RNA sequence: AUAUUGGCGAGAGACCGAUAGCGAACAAGUACAGUGAUGGAAAGAUGAAAAGAACUUUGAAAAGAGAGUGAAAAAGUACGU
RNA sequence: AUGGUGAACUAUGCCUGAAUAGGGUGAAGCCAGAGGAAACUCUGGUGGAGGCUCGUAGCGGUUCUGACGUGCAAAUCGAUCGUCGAAUUUGGGUAUAGGGGCGAAAGACUAAUCGAACCAUCUAGUAGCUGGUUCCUGCCGAAGUUUCCCUCAGGAUAGCAG
RNA sequence: CGUGGAGGUCAGUGACGAAGCCUAGACCGUAAGGUCGGGUCGAACGGCCUCUAGUGCAGAUCUUGGUGGUAGUAGCAAAUAUUCAAAUGAGAACUUUGAAGACUGAAGUGGGGAAAGGUUCCACGUCAACAGCAGUUGGACGUGGGUUAGUCGAUCCUAAGAGAUGGGGAAGCUCCGUUUCAAAGGCCUGAUUUUAUGCAGGCCACCAUCGAAAGGGAAUCCGGUUAAGAUUCCGGAACCUGGAUAUGGAUUCUUCACGGUAACGUAACUGAAUGUGGAGACGUCGGCGCGAGCCCUGGGAGGAGUUAUCUUUUCUUCUUAACAGCUUAUCACCCCGGAAUUGGUUUAUCCGGAGAUGGGGUCUUAUGGCUGGAAGAGGCCAGCACCUUUGCUGGCUCCGGUGCGCUUGUGACGGCCCGUGAAAAUCCACAGGAAGGAAUAGUUUUCAUGCCAGGUCGUACUGAUAACCGCAGCAGGUCUCCAAGGUGAACAGCCUCUAGUUGAUAGAAUAAUGUAGAUAAGGGAAGUCGGCAAAAUAGAUCCGUAACUUCGGGAUAAGGAUUGGCUCUAAGGGUCGCGAUCAACUUAGAACUGGUACGGACAAGGGGAAUCUGACUGUCUAAUUAAAACAUAGCAUUGCGAUGGUCAGAAAGUGAUGUUGACGCAAU
RNA sequence: CUCUUAAGGUAGCCAAAUGCCUCGUCAUCUAAUUAGUGACGCGCAUGAAUGGAUUAACGAGAUUCCCACUGUCCCUAUCUACUAUCUAGCGAAACCACAGCCAAGGGAACGGGCUUGGCAGAAUCAGCGGGGAAAGAAGACCCUGUUGAGCUUGACUCUAGU
RNA sequence: UUUACUUAUUCAAUGAAGCGGAGCUGGAAUUCCACGUUCUAGCAUUCAAGGUCCCAUUCGGGGCUGAUCCGGGUU
RNA sequence: GCGUUGGAUUGUUCACCCACUAAUAGGGAACGUGAGCUGGGUUUAGACCGUCGUGAGACAGGUUAGUUUUACCCUACUGAU
RNA sequence: AAACUUUCAACAACGGAUCUCUUGGUUCUCGCAUCGAUGAAGAACGCAGCGAAAUGCGAUACGUAAUGUGAAUUGCAGAAUUCCGUGAAUCAUCGAAUCUUUGAACGCACAUUGCGCCCCUUGGUAUUCCAGGGGGCAUGCCUGUUUGAGCGUCAUUU
């Protein structure tokens, strides 16, 4: 809203730091059956709803 | 009206996170979380909801303490130190 | 197989009274020994118009006989009575209008206002504008009062009952027409959400005992026991006869 | 021609978000907002506006001197000349009153 | 002595074998939907070992064609059959 | 049926804010003048009233039964329309919760849900009713009739069949 | 007959290839099926005797998943619109730059915000997916950067309301109630300084708390600066609060100031309890006055454009913040004076022996002027140097006018109400007079100057025909501020300036049928349920206007005429001393003039005579019904005097009406 | 004078949004009127705040006539833009037992198939609305069910309250 | 059935402030009556001055009365 | 074989009348023909009346308002390769 | 005759059936008794050289201490190889600690990272103002302590 609560603020940092694709090195763990950020959100597909 | 125009007006929320269960269900106007019943002191869960039950029951977190509590018992609550 | 307007009235959610604009309850002083014994004298500040009420408020300023302090006092101003002007409270104080004496203190005739049902409930009788309480006699031995009330009912009175020597001001206010919903929208904005009424014969069975049909029409009659219960009193409650009235008031 | 914005995050035209458009020493057509005017002081006794009182909102006159809200009068800045006036008339008038109402109550008995 | 679809620690089965078996064999009460109470998936398998294709060539490139690895590429991570 | 969740839509009250060109008409009050024996009539100005009126922005949604009707859209688009200074429009805050609310009343509205919302559970609710009911071959092989039934799309009973 | 699993057995088959799968190849069985070969493949599996079952599918609008024909089909057609060239690139209708043509046309397609979103902002790299064509571009992808506050908000106050406590109810989850049937208290200080506290002198209370990023409210502006932040950074210049403080000033020998007749003035100029008063603090509409900004316009000092011709011309710069000093109003008030021949006076008719007019004063400082801030800033130019940071050097930034103008602020008024249009925090003042107070000196941080500190959270961006909601990059919906020129009554329509955009898949043809927009001889509703649709009318000025009527209307009734351009004429004003000078539009008339056109586009009533119906304005079936339905004012009936009527609640020491009281509340 | 159960339709108003008969009768309006209007009234079944009668003004209400006006029509024609069309790119859905030429016959009494005839030649494009008893939806009408629900009432059985 | 009593119960108010019974003073016959406020939009608060007694001194402090007593039943 | 009409009233089929005409014959085709239209009527939900019903409500009685969806497939037909 | 259509086969597609796998589920049995104001369960936010998650943890943050084992961890980087050692390890064990903001949740609030009060202490002259550090302040109830209230009430001076 521009005038947000600092509670409303940090879910925005903690949505902000974990918006990254799968680290690299990652993928190469011996047994690693990762493969990709299934987690990953989008401001234009998925809001948080807060 | 009534569908696609009036969805155009839902910009209020009627329910924010809530401090104890942290779900956005806490009803701004009634002070009253939806999910966990705070500011209650009991936690809100009810029989005909097994599920919700499930999905917040005890094991659903870390259990910082009661996953110790086990190991603890084993030993038999002592409390010195191993002593080489 | 709904609740009815009249039984939805009763929880209070939007059928409460407006009083956010009010002056504050418009009361006597509180009965003390100076009224009891001899009388207090105050001073009109103001008068001032009550959002809701017609008839006017009088603020009035006495001195607090045991502190050094005014209190202000909100009587409703009985027609005459002018800012500046002394009112005297009390047993002892004089026939004039804005007075405010005992039942028992006046002679028989006198014409009072905001008149108190029990000594020291401040005011209950004859507050509305135009309306007036006639002192018609006194029983000394078992002190009491007989007055006769707007409605014509005679009471019988506490002699120690106070009230205001005169006539609610603002009479004669439903003497206009209204002339206009929206004249009747902005009285009823001020009091409480009780217009506009929809007719019962206008809904539909589920929402009034009144309503359904191919016509319009109550379909029983409209006079109703008064033993009968929340939900079927719609219509005229108990009533003694119906029809256009015709014929003489105060049955003997 | 110029158009402003506001300059606080209020976006409608409440009492306390009035503006006036100023020109600064840019060149440049400008909002400033403005406080919400004064209202004089005034009389307790008549209501009206206190000569020789300044005319500040209220916690401004924290900030004055003495001579800014009063009047070296027996009243100052609380009521008008002819209300005190009138006061100092009625004081004198209804104490002289008493004294002839006593003596008189006196010689009458 | 009795109860025990919860907790902790164990031993088992003429049980099911990834549309089965718990909803969930997997970062599953997850992703996601709903204002909310709640609702709630899909998704296992290269090969013994990445040895996960050096290098050449065509293409802007993705890639292709060779070469090569491998028991097998009729196993090339879009991977057992 | 039991226990919960919703007034972010909308209904209504409250609290606090905000919004509404330009015209027509020309009410009270006021000023001057004329006629008249008088009583009093009459005239010209002034003024700027009204849930007045034409008509923007707005709010609404009449008709084309126009467009579209696998849509731009689970209600829109165009033109034509009602209304447009008060029972006006509207933001935010607040209150009213399901046999309950709210209703200028249409059984309307109460989150695309209303002649009783939504969610979960009771619950795999019951169904004389509809649909389906999974390999082969061999042998035998019907009934739609009797009696009784709150029976007449069902059953019991006897009969027919193995 | 076949399937999953189990006991037994064939010391069964098998990496020299189990199972599975494919196979118009072979064999057996009537059949369920069984067997073999070939291919594929890779780790298990089978015959027989028995055991056992979650054991056999074509269907159930079956379940889950997958896949077709339809079909390269329907279609990708609203929001006026694109074009040329270059650059980049593998590739350009779509990217970038330039050019051109357009649009939004200030009620924006502009500039900001609130809710919401949450990084979308910005840079670099970058195109597999997404942007229903494309893509080198992007709100995409990858990696990073970015949000700076004593003064702007939150924070604080209370609003409707929410809600503990004391109590009461409830089996209970919990309900009521918010000052109540409560022993509900901190702050002053005599004295104490065995310790400024306990004992102990003495002052105040009918009560938690939450509740507004639009209400209330302490205080900040200008210039510059970034890729992206700015009332936050930088530079300068202020202000408020809390605190600490020492000088100067003031005051005092008449201790707590003087002056003015007064209204009141001031640099100050003691003041506790307690009390009182004011501010905070309030509707709406109408005209009028004033201010600001804008618009229009003259002269001049610059820059630019046009220049065949004309144009002392067209466009553009010429600015001044918060804050501070002096000064400046309407209203209001004071002194003198005593008014009918009543006068003063507003657009609006109010005021005066309760003291007018008049003369002279006082005050509030909205507001304006001058000055400081501050020209050093910003703006506009010119002459220079230029491999960089880029730097200079100078000049000018001046003086007017106008108004039913627009927007906005404000003042004094007036209209309206059976409507009279918040609260609290907070700040000040007054009354009072407790107390403390001076002479090799006391008094005063409401006078000036000086010192210190001001935390926390938010702050980027969009705010919508792509950043919100609507399944989406959806023609829908979603609160608000600013607002140029012309025409014109106008925030209408139409054109333009600033700003922004040029985005909607394209190309080519121009069949039918469509959708949207038009026209039509003669007739004129014969069409049709029905004039549905369309047409006709339309602005303004002048003339003229019926029935009926509640006397207000009907009414723009109806029905006529005129309207361009040009050249003139007349009338309507300010200021100064009849004259001088200055100034803006509105009205009326006349001549002339033309393909008799002229509200020339745009814009813009069809009218009349009646019947039914509802009085009217208003309201509803969001998404098939707007009506005659509902409401309404008016009328009438009903109950009720509070130990009450009507109505809530499971109950309550519980509620609504009720901050009420029959001119009321409640029910029809 | 009576009697049904008290009274017995007054003032008004009407084939009226209330009149069956009914397109009532009379007048008028028209060339012609089941329309309109004005009358009439033993009025199936008008009528007095279940308000009667009337009413100026108002109305996106229903209705008749007239003037103007017109492509509503006689009776159609033409023009513009965007489609449709063709191309590049992109690319769905409904629906689908199997499919798709008829006549008659019989047949579950209206065949694409069966019988008998007619016939019958690849692959197709734009249109089109005869048919596919075309699609959309387990007919909403109707009946049945010992299936409900909303609502009502001296139904049966209860119940808060009082 | 009508009536009394008040402490149960019930209602209401207030910051539970003046209630009940006596008394002093005056008037008039053991009884009765009276027993601080009414032209005026002023003011009314500091254990109240005053009177009196005590102490203790330079500041002053305390008691009584002013303002009757009794019952503690808030009304 | 060929034609068999224009209108007033009514949603109307029917009826009736005006008028022209050679004549204003009768019928069928799913009482032809709604993915051809239209929607006046009938035939949901709004509303009014009268009669009936205690009432909710009823009326083959009157009245007013009331969303008419899809072809791009196959065939048929019209044209075109 | 092609094209087209249809059928079959091969190879290639599409798709993910079958088969074989199985650190999972399901059911049965046996044994055990241990959450929390010493702050639980649950939540939020953080913490690694390079992590988005899962898992672990809490500013001592994929962990500290202790004990055992006895040389790893491993995707890379880095470190070490004395590793005949109080010593690797994402090891096991686990008795000592830490344990942000919360949460029954406790100074008051909480849609605020809002607002107090007390004690000790440090800095700014500073008991009073501002700031830093440390420690505290919920409610009901019980026992006790202390200080009190009531002519409820006893005695005593009187
Ligand atoms: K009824
Ligand atoms: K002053
Ligand atoms: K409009
Ligand atoms: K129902
Ligand atoms: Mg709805
Ligand atoms: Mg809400
Ligand atoms: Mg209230
Ligand atoms: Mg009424
Ligand atoms: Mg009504
Ligand atoms: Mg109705
Ligand atoms: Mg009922
Ligand atoms: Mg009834
Ligand atoms: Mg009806
Ligand atoms: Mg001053
Ligand atoms: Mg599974
Ligand atoms: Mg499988
Ligand atoms: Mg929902
Ligand atoms: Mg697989
Ligand atoms: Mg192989
Ligand atoms: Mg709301
Ligand atoms: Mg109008
Ligand atoms: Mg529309
Ligand atoms: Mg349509
Ligand atoms: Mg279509
Ligand atoms: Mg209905
Ligand atoms: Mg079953
Ligand atoms: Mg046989
Ligand atoms: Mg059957
Ligand atoms: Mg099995
Ligand atoms: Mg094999
Ligand atoms: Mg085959
Ligand atoms: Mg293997
Ligand atoms: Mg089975
Ligand atoms: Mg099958
Ligand atoms: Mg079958
Ligand atoms: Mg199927
Ligand atoms: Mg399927
Ligand atoms: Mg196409
Ligand atoms: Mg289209
Ligand atoms: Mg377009
Ligand atoms: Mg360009
Ligand atoms: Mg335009
Ligand atoms: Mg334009
Ligand atoms: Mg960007
Ligand atoms: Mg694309
Ligand atoms: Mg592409
Ligand atoms: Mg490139
Ligand atoms: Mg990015
Ligand atoms: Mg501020
Ligand atoms: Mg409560
Ligand atoms: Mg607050
Ligand atoms: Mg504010
Ligand atoms: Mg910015
Ligand atoms: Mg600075
Ligand atoms: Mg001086
Ligand atoms: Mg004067
Ligand atoms: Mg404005
Ligand atoms: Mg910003
Ligand atoms: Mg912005
Ligand atoms: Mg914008
Ligand atoms: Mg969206
Ligand atoms: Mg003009
Ligand atoms: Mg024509
Ligand atoms: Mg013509
Ligand atoms: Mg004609
Ligand atoms: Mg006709
Ligand atoms: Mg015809
Ligand atoms: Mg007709
Ligand atoms: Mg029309
Ligand atoms: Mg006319
Ligand atoms: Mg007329
Ligand atoms: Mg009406
Ligand atoms: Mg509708
Ligand atoms: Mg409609
Ligand atoms: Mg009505
Ligand atoms: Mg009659
Ligand atoms: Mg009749
Ligand atoms: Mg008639
Ligand atoms: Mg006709
Ligand atoms: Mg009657
Ligand atoms: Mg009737
Ligand atoms: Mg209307
Ligand atoms: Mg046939
Ligand atoms: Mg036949
Ligand atoms: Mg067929
Ligand atoms: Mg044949
Ligand atoms: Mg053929
Ligand atoms: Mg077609
Ligand atoms: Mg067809
Ligand atoms: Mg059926
Ligand atoms: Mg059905
Ligand atoms: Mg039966
Ligand atoms: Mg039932
Ligand atoms: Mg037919
Ligand atoms: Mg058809
Ligand atoms: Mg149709
Ligand atoms: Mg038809
Ligand atoms: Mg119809
Ligand atoms: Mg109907
Ligand atoms: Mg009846
Ligand atoms: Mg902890
Ligand atoms: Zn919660
Ligand atoms: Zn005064």
């Amino acid at each position: 809203a521009a005038q947000k609560s600092f509670r409303i603020k940090q879910k925005m940092a903690k949505a902000k730091k974990q918006n990254r694709p799968l680290p690299q090195w990652i993928r190469l763990r011996t047994n690693n059956t990762i493969r990709y950020n299934a987690k990953r959100r989008n401001w234009r597909r998925t809001k948080m709803n807060i | 009206g009534k569908g696609t125009p009036s969805f155009g007006k839902r910009h209020n929320k009627s329910h924010t996170l809530c401090n104890r269960c942290g779900r956005r269900s806490f009803h701004v106007q009634k002070k009253t979380c939806s999910s966990c019943g705070y500011p209650a002191a009991k936690t809100r869960s009810y029989n005909w909801g097994a599920k919700a039950k499930r999905r917040h029951t005890t094991g659903t977190g870390r259990m910082r303490y009661l996953k110790h509590v086990s190991r603890r018992f084993k030993n038999g609550f002592q409390t010195g130190s191993a002593s080489k | 197989g709904r609740v009815i307007r009249n039984q939805r009235k009763g929880a209070g959610s939007i059928f409460t009274s407006h009083t956010r604009l009010r002056q504050g309850a418009a009361k006597l002083r509180t009965l003390d020994y100076a009224e009891r014994h001899g009388y207090i004298r105050g001073i009109v500040k103001q008068i001032v118009h009550d959002s809701g009420r017609g008839a006017p408020l009088a603020k009035v300023v006495f001195r607090d006989p045991y502190k050094y302090r005014l209190r202000e006092e909100i009587f409703i101003a009985n027609e005459g009575v002018h800012t500046g002007q002394f009112i005297y409270a009390g047993k002892k104080a004089s026939l004039n209008v804005g007075n405010v004496l005992p039942l028992g203190s006046v002679p028989e005739g006198t014409i009072v206002s905001n008149v108190e049902e029990k000594p020291g409930d401040r005011g209950a009788l004859a507050r509305a504008s135009g309306n007036y309480v006639i002192i018609i006699g006194h029983n000394p031995d078992e002190n009491k009062t007989r007055v006769r009330l707007p409605s014509g009912a005679k009471k019988v009175i506490s002699s120690d009952a106070r009230g205001v020597i005169g006539v609610i001001a603002g009479g004669g206010r439903v003497d206009k027409p209204l002339l206009k919903a929206g004249r009747a929208f902005h009285k009823y904005r001020l009091k409480r959400n009780s217009w506009p009424k929809t007719r019962g014969v206008a809904m539909n069975p589920v929402d009034h005992p009144h309503g359904g049909g191919n016509h319009q029409h109550i379909g029983k009659a409209s006079t109703i026991s008064r033993g009968a219960v929340s939900g079927q009193k719609a219509g005229l409650i108990a009533a003694r006869r119906t029809g256009l009235l015709r014929g003489s008031q105060k049955t003997q | 021609a110029q158009r402003v914005t506001f300059r606080r995050r209020n976006p409608y035209n409440t009492r306390s978000n009035k503006i006036k458009v100023v020109k600064t020493p840019g060149g440049i057509l400008r909002a400033q907002h403005v406080k919400k005017l004064a209202t004089r002081p005034k009389c307790g006794d008549c209501g009206s506006a206190l000569q020789g009182i300044s005319t500040l909102r209220p916690r401004q006159y924290a900030t004055v001197s003495k001579t800014h809200k009063t009047v070296s009068r027996a009243y100052g800045g609380s009521r008008c000349a002819n209300c005190v006036k009138e006061r100092i008339i009625r004081a004198f008038l209804i104490e002289e009153q008493k004294i002839v109402k006593k003596v008189v109550k006196e010689q009458t008995e």
